[PDB]
Formats: structure tokens, C-alpha cells, sequence
């Protein structure tokens, strides 16, 4: 039996919130508090019921539980304000309200002196920053106020909350410098005030922070040189920067830093020789500086980092041939060089596949018009991701990409490759992405796609590979880029379009029960259309448009209940338009330049 | 087209 | 998009699904383009939700009404419940409403009369009730028009553009009557 008054308060708190948990639903007719759900007591000292669907108002009687110590209602759906008596509990000293629907803003008089964790992220609050709650929270450890709309400067206040670790403040609307203040903070581990919109150069003051472990400033508007004070913050893991306007070099300090293990300053405008000391920077792994104007040729030293396992460089100004020394990159796993002006694919190539580790490998607009490989000595045992796209590139489909077995995703497109697309590519396991788009391949398409082990049962299971860099998708220069931070991000693809090819449509790609996009448009296909694509139950985007198909449309199509994207247009095919069921979502432009039959649309003599 | 950046 | 990605990812937690089709609906993305069964535009705003028989449950948000720019909303063969929302009414630019072969209750919202672009209303097999809303009628663009199998009521509107539909379309109805119908008006 609990306290008469913590036992009405709970009652007031759930009546304005459903539904009610395991649990609470005696609570009307039960004084066993205690052992309701998320209830711990000795009086009720403890309140945790995230993640339970809450939904409804904070009643003003949680402000009476006067022995609460913890206060847990993060991820639900909690609409309106926060009580002021919440602000007021002597002995609260962990606060999460993360992850609901709350709004209005924060009282300018709190005094929680317990207070040790508080936490509002991902609601909507408003206005200024809670910035004074380090006067009588003088034990406060933790605040984050992150995803929220605060607005207005990043002001001062913070340097009072002298025991202060992780100040997070990411994705707001926050202007100005980082605050004199903030450089008080002697055990400050954790500082993000990533996503805001923060200018100006980045205080060389920050060298007083130096218990960081965690700096995230990226996405932001700074600018001016990186300050040159990694000397002074030995235990600094990740420094984050992308997405502002920095510019200089690599500092001195930064490229000699021990504890790093991760650099991204990625869309800066850094520049001139880039230099790294990779005898100093032992613990390195990770390295992102892609669209700067860093140039010269690649870095011979690199692989002298030997913890280096993710390396992004895509569209600097390099140029030349990638270094000799790349050989012992013993522990490259991520490699992306889009964009760089590389010179010599047999060179690079040969070399890269010394890198034992090497998964994904990114070579988009590079090598203009040269010849991919014949060789069939290439070996690239564990790769996963090869992405060697719009380099214009002569030859034919490579032989040695065959004994890559663990290949999920393959993007050849908008070269110059000629020949067939060879029987091989069908016995990859693992391909559930194939873009061959854009080329002069000929001939027949090959049968063993349509028995790819990946896009026809559901339980084929390997696993993605997890490069820090994201992958941007455009299918055509003027398109919005897309941008995929996980390869499975990918639909399931099969883009065979824009090429000189000729057969028919195989029945048998009915098989491929889980292919999300299907695209053969502008060959030279004939025949019908096999009413087994019906078997395609997955797809989402279907275009056979521009070929020399004949026969009608298979009325069985309408069963494909995903199917958004479809075309036919411009090809010899006669019938009557399917109706209903997805078909009349897709343009007139779908059925345009055949001798279709519609009853809306495309009337018939 | 795939690209990096 | 970030926006309508939110009202998106609502909509999602609150549906049920088995079979893992919303899976990829991931809102920590600056849009909701890349989400398979989701189609975007030249803008990055969201004009097609493609989720058809789909094996969903669960019932509707109030947060579709944030999609500005959706033309199609492809929801039929499922075994979705509850009410039609009726922000939907908000959703002008809507083309397609196929909310067919589910099993919504309550009434057709009279905020479908707002959806002056809308060409095919499909809303047969669900459990409607109520009379059918003479905001309809306005609906100049209106083709395609299915209300059968429900326990709708009342006389059906045959002014504006209800004058180019026929007994299929009202059929199996608890008491619908008019013309169209088996019934005479009382
Ligand atoms: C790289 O940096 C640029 C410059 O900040 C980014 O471009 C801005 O993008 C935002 C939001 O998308 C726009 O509102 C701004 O107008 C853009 N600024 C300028 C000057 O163009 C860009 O998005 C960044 N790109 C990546 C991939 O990180
Ligand atoms: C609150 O509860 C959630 C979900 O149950 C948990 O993940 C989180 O760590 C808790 N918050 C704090 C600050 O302990
Ligand atoms: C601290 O507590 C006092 C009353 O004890 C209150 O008036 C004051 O506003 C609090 N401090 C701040 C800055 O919120
Ligand atoms: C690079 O690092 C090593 C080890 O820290 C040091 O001994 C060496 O002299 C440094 N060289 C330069 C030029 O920074
Ligand atoms: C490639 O880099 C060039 C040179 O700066 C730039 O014009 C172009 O936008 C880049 N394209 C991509 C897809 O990265
Ligand atoms: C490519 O590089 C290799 C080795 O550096 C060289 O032998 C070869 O001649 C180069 N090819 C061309 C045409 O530059
Ligand atoms: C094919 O690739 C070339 C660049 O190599 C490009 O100019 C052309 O537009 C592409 N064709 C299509 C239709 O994608
Ligand atoms: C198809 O291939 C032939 C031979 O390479 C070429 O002449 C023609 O221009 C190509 N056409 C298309 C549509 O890609
Ligand atoms: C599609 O066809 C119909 C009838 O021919 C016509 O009313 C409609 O405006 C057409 N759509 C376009 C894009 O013009
Ligand atoms: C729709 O409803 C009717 C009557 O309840 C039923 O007989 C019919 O089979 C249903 N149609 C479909 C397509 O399921």
C-alpha cells in the first residue's frame, strides 16, 4: 500500500493519458502502487514509463510526487506543456521528456538542486535557451536540448553548470558564436551543436575544453582556418565539422592527433597540399574530407595509417594515378574516390586489389574514356560494393568481377562497355543491386538473372556493409540527388535500360519474387510481354518503354499492387488497356505511341 | 548513376 | 520534406504490419523520398503513397492532411479500421483516393467535396454509414466512382457530376435510394 498522496497524484497523471499500461488498469480501485507498472518506491521515488504509447497531457499532479528521484516518459506521444511544478521537485535528479509532442517553452525560474540528467530532446520547445538552470542545478551532468525549435543566440549561462559532460544542442535554429563561457567547462566530454546556424571562426579557446572526447560542430556556418589546439585535447575521438565554410589546411596539431579516431570535414573549403602525420595518428580509422579543394596527387602516406578503415576523398581536386604505396592499406575496408580526376583504371585497379579488406570501392566520374580491365588476374575476394560509374569507359563486362562472390551492389553505368552481358552475372548470391544502364552491351539478355538467389527467396541473408560515407543516387543530370546511408537502403534494382539489346522478355523473371525496380527500357526487345510478370509481386517500377515489343499488355499486370512507375510507351503492342487495379494511377505517357485501346483515354476505330 | 561526395 | 517525412512516420507507427513493408520508412532522413512504396517529385515533396494490398492494419492519421502535394493514396486491400480522416479534404491536389476493400467505419467526410482535381473515388468495401456528401457533386473532374457494398443511407445525389453514374457503382447499400438505386426515395 502507497502513500495516500503519491497514490492520487499517480491517478491524476494517468487519467489524462491512454492507453493505460499492464498494470494500471485497477488503478482506480487499487492502492498497490508499488508493483504497478514502472512504479519503484522504498513513497514513490521513481516514474519510467517511456516507450508506451502514452498519449495525452503531463498533469500538473506530477509536480506532487515530492519524493520522485527519477522521471521517465521519453518516446510516447505527450502533447501541450510541462507543468511548472515539475521544475520545482527537491529531489529529481534524472529528467527525460525525449521523443514526445511537447511545446510551449522553459520557465525562467527553475530549481531542481537534485538535478544530475535533463533531457527534452526531439520535442517542440520554444524559445530561449534553459541556459539559467545551472543556478540552482548546481550538479547537472548531463543536458540535452537537441531536435527542438530554440531559437535565437546560443547564449551565455552554461559556464555556470561547473560539473557539466554532455551538452548536446543539435538540430535547432541557434545563432551567433559559441559563447566566451562555454570554455569554462573543465569536464566537458560531449559538445554537440551540430545543425544549427552558428558563425563564425571556431575560438581558439576551445583548446580549454580538454576533456572533450566528442566535438560535433557540423552543419553549420563557420568559418576561418580550424584552430590549431588538438595539442591540448588528448582525448578527443571525433572531430565534426562537415558542412560549413572552414578553409586552410589540415592543422599541424589535428594531423598529428594520437587519440583521433574520426575526421570528417567534409563541404568545407579546405585546401592546398593535404598532409597527415599517420605515424602520429595511431588510432585513426575513419577519414572524410570529400568536396574540398585539397589537391595535388593522393597522399602517398596514407596507408601508413594502420587503422585506417574508412577513407573518403570523393570530389576534391586530386589528380594522377593512384599512389604505388596503397598496396599495404592493410585495413581499408571503404574506399571512395568519385569525382577526382584519376588517371590510369589499370593502375588502380591493380593495386587496390592488395587491399584485402576492401569492400566498397566508389570510382564515379573518373578515368574519363579509358578501358576497364580485361585481366582476368584482378582479384578483389571481399567485395561487396563496386560503384565505377559515368567514366565513359570502352571494353566489356569484366571477367575477373566473377570471383567476387560476396558482390550485393554493382554499378557499371553510363560507360561505352560493349559486348553481352555474360552468364555470370546471374550467379552472384548476393546481388540485389544491378545497374549495367547506359552502355552498348548486345546480344540477348542473359537467363541466370531471373534465377538470381537474392531477388527470388525471401531468406537469403548476408551482411551490409557499413562505410561511414553515404551514397547519392541522380537518374539524370538535372534529377535532385538522393541521397542512401545503408546500401539495403537500395530498392532492389535491375537496370538494364539504355542499351543495344535484343531477344525477349524471359517468363522466368516471374521468379524474382522480391525485384522492386525492373528496367529495360531503349533496347531493341521483341516479342510479348510474358503474363508471368504478374509473378513480380515486389515491383514498384516497371519500364519496357522504347523497344519493339508486340502482343498485348498481359491483363494479369493489374495484380501488381506495388507497381507506382510503369511504361510501355513506344513499342508495337495492341489490346486494350488494363483497368483498374494500379493502372490508371500511371500517365497517358505509359501507353503513348503504340496501337493501344482505352476507354478514357486512347479511344479506338 | 551512383555517386560519392 | 521534412515535414511531410513526419507525418508519414505517424502514420506508420500507428499501422500494423506484418510484412514489413513500411521497414525502410526511416524519419532520421532529411525526406521521405527515398522510402520504398513513396513517390516523390522534382521537388522532393511527396505525391504517391503506393501501399495496395499490402496485408496493413491498424487505422488512419489526422498527419496525412500534411502532404500538400499528394495525388495518389493507394491504400486499398487492406484491413485498415477506424474513420476517414478528414483532412484528407486538405489533400486538394489528390487525384486518387482508393480506399477500397478495408475496413473503415463512420461516414464518407463532407471535406471530399475540397478535392476539386480528384478523378477516381473508390470506397467500396469498407463500413461506411451515413449519407453521401453533396459536396461530391462539385467535384467537376470526377471519372471513376465506387460506394457499393457499404451500409451507407439517404437519397443519392444524381446534379453535377453524380449525373454520369450508375446502380454498380451504389450497390449493396443498407438504405440508399433514388434512381440509381433499387429503392425509390421515400
Ligand atoms: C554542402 O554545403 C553547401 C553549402 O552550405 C550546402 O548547400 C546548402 O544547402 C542548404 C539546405 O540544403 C540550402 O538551404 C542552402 O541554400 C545551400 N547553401 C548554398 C550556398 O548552396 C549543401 O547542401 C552541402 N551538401 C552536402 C551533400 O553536404
Ligand atoms: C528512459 O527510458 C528509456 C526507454 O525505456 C531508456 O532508453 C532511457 O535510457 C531512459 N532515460 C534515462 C535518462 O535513463
Ligand atoms: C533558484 O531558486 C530560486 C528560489 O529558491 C528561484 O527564485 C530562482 O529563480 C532559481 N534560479 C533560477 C535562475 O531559475
Ligand atoms: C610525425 O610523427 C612522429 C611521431 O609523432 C614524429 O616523431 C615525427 O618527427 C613527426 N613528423 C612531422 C614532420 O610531423
Ligand atoms: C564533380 O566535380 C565537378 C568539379 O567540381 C563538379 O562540377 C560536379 O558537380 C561534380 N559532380 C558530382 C556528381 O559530384
Ligand atoms: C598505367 O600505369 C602503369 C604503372 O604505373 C604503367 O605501366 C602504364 O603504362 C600506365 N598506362 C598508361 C597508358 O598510362
Ligand atoms: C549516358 O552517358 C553519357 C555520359 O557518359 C551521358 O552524356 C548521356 O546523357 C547518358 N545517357 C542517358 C540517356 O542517360
Ligand atoms: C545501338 O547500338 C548500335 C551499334 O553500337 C548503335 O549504332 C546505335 O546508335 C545504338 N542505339 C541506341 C538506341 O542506343
Ligand atoms: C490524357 O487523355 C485524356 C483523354 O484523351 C485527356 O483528357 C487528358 O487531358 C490527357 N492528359 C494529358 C497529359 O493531356
Ligand atoms: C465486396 O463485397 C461483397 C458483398 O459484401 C462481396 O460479396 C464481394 O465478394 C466483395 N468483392 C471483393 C472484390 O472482395
Amino acid at each position: 500500500r502507497c502513500h495516500p498522496h503519491d497514490l492520487e497524484a499517480l491517478r491524476d497523471f494517468i487519467a489524462h493519458l491512454e492507453p493505460k499500461p499492464d498494470g494500471w488498469i485497477n488503478s482506480s480501485s487499487s492502492t498497490d502502487c508499488c508493483n504497478w507498472t514502472g512504479i519503484t518506491c522504498n513513497r514513490v521515488i521513481r516514474l519510467e514509463l517511456g516507450n508506451k504509447k502514452l498519449s495525452g497531457k503531463l498533469s500538473e499532479s506530477l509536480g506532487k510526487l515530492d519524493e520522485i528521484r527519477v522521471l521517465n516518459l521519453s518516446r510516447n506521444f505527450i502533447k501541450d506543456s510541462i507543468p511548472l511544478s515539475i521544475f520545482n521537485l527537491k529531489n529529481l535528479q534524472t529528467l527525460d521528456l525525449s521523443s514526445n509532442d511537447l511545446s510551449g517553452g522553459i520557465p525562467t525560474s527553475i530549481n531542481l538542486p537534485a538535478l544530475q540528467s535533463f533531457d527534452l530532446s526531439s520535442n517542440k520547445f520554444n524559445g530561449s535557451l534553459p541556459s539559467h538552470i545551472c543556478h540552482n542545478s548546481t550538479q547537472i551532468r548531463v543536458v540535452k536540448l537537441a531536435v527542438n525549435y530554440f531559437a535565437g543566440n546560443f547564449t551565455s549561462g552554461f559556464g555556470k553548470c561547473v560539473l557539466l559532460e554532455h551538452l548536446c544542442l543539435g538540430m535547432n535554429d541557434l545563432t551567433g558564436n559559441i559563447p566566451e563561457d562555454l570554455f569554462h567547462l573543465k569536464r566537458l566530454n560531449l559538445l554537440g551543436i551540430q545543425e544549427n546556424r552558428l558563425s563564425g571562426s571556431l575560438s581558439r579557446e576551445i583548446r580549454n575544453l580538454s576533456s572533450l572526447v566528442r566535438l560535433d560542430v557540423s552543419w553549420n556556418l563557420f568559418s576561418g582556418e580550424i584552430p590549431d589546439v588538438f595539442d591540448e585535447l588528448p582525448q578527443l575521438k571525433f572531430f565534426l565539422g562537415q558542412t560549413n565554410g572552414f578553409i586552410g589546411g589540415i592543422p599541424k596539431s589535428l594531423a598529428n592527433s594520437p587519440s583521433l579516431n574520426l575526421l570528417n570535414l567534409r563541404n568545407n573549403s579546405l585546401s592546398g597540399r593535404l598532409m597527415l602525420n599517420c605515424t602520429a595518428m595511431i588510432a585513426l580509422n575513419s577519414l572524410d574530407l570529400g568536396t574540398n579543394r585539397f589537391n595535388g596527387r593522393l597522399p602517398e602516406n596514407l596507408p601508413d595509417c594502420k587503422r585506417l578503415k574508412n577513407v573518403n576523398l570523393a570530389r576534391n581536386t586530386f589528380h594522377g594515378q593512384v599512389p604505388e604505396s596503397f598496396k599495404n592499406f592493410e585495413s581499408l575496408s571503404y574506399f571512395s574516390l568519385s569525382n577526382s580526376s584519376l588517371a590510369n583504371i589499370s593502375s588502380a585497379l591493380g593495386i587496390l586489389q592488395h587491399c584485402k579488406n576492401l569492400t566498397t570501392l566508389v570510382l564515379t566520374l573518373n578515368f574519363h574514356g579509358e578501358a576497364l580491365p580485361d585481366d582476368s588476374s584482378l582479384h578483389f575476394e571481399k567485395l561487396k560494393v563496386l560503384v565505377v560509374a559515368n567514366c565513359r569507359l570502352t571494353g566489356s563486362m569484366p571477367r575477373w568481377l566473377s570471383s567476387s562472390n560476396e558482390l550485393q551492389l554493382l554499378d557499371l553505368s553510363w560507360n561505352r562497355l560493349t559486348g553481352a552481358i555474360p552468364s555470370w552475372i546471374g550467379d552472384f548470391k548476393a546481388l540485389f543491386y544491378l545497374d549495367l544502364s547506359n552502355n552498348s552491351f548486345t546480344g540477348e539478355i542473359p537467363k541466370s538473372l531471373t534465377k538470381l538467389e537474392s531477388l527470388t527467396s525471401r531468406n537469403i541473408s548476408v551482411n551490409e556493409p557499413s562505410p561511414d560515407f553515404p551514397f547519392f543516387m541522380k537518374r539524370n543530370e538535372s534529377a535532385r540527388a538522393l541521397q542512401y546511408n545503408q546500401i539495403f537502403g537500395f530498392p532492389p534494382t535491375i537496370e538494364l535500360g539504355h542499351n543495344n539489346l535484343s531477344g525477349p522478355i524471359w517468363e522466368e523473371f516471374g521468379n524474382l519474387k522480391k525485384l522492386h525496380v525492373f528496367d529495360l527500357k531503349w533496347n531493341a526487345l521483341s516479342g510479348s510481354i510474358p503474363s508471368s510478370l504478374s509473378g513480380m509481386t515486389s515491383l514498384e517500377a516497371l519500364d519496357l518503354s522504347n523497344n519493339r515489343l508486340s502482343g498485348s499488355i498481359p491483363v494479369s499486370l493489374q495484380q501488381l499492387s506495388f507497381l507506382s512507375k510503369f511504361s510501355v510507351a513506344y513499342n508495337n503492342l495492341s489490346g486494350v488497356i488494363p483497368s483498374g487495379g494500379q493502372f490508371q494511377t500511371f500517365p497517358n505517357s505509359s501507353f503513348e505511341s503504340n496501337h493501344l485501346c482505352g476507354e478514357h483515354r486512347f479511344p479506338c476505330s | 548513376y551512383i555517386y560519392t561526395q | 520534406a521534412n515535414l511531410e517525412g513526419d507525418a508519414l512516420h505517424t502514420l506508420r507507427v500507428t499501422l500494423v504490419d506484418p510484412n514489413n513493408v513500411l521497414q525502410s520508412w526511416d524519419p532520421t532522413l532529411v525526406n521521405p523520398c527515398t522510402w520504398f512504396h513513396v513517390t516523390c517529385n522534382n521537388e522532393n515533396s511527396v505525391i504517391r503513397v503506393d501501399l495496395g494490398n499490402a496485408e496493413l492494419s491498424g487505422h488512419l492519421v489526422p498527419e496525412l492532411g500534411v502532404l500538400k502535394n499528394l495525388q495518389y493514396l493507394e491504400l486499398y486491400s487492406n484491413n485498415i479500421t477506424g474513420p476517414i480522416p478528414s483532412n484528407l479534404g486538405d489533400l486538394t491536389n489528390l487525384v486518387s483516393l482508393d480506399l477500397y476493400l478495408n475496413s473503415f467505419s463512420g461516414p464518407i467526410p463532407e471535406s471530399l467535396g475540397k478535392l476539386s482535381k480528384l478523378r477516381f473515388l473508390r470506397l467500396n468495401n469498407n463500413s461506411l454509414t451515413g449519407s453521401i456528401p453533396m459536396s461530391l457533386t462539385q467535384i467537376t473532374t470526377l471519372q471513376v466512382l465506387d460506394l457499393s457494398n457499404n451500409r451507407l443511407s439517404g437519397s443519392v445525389p444524381d446534379n453535377g457530376s453524380f449525373s454520369l453514374f450508375t446502380p454498380i457503382s451504389f450497390a449493396n447499400n443498407l438504405d440508399l435510394c433514388g434512381p440509381v438505386t433499387s429503392h425509390p426515395c421515400p
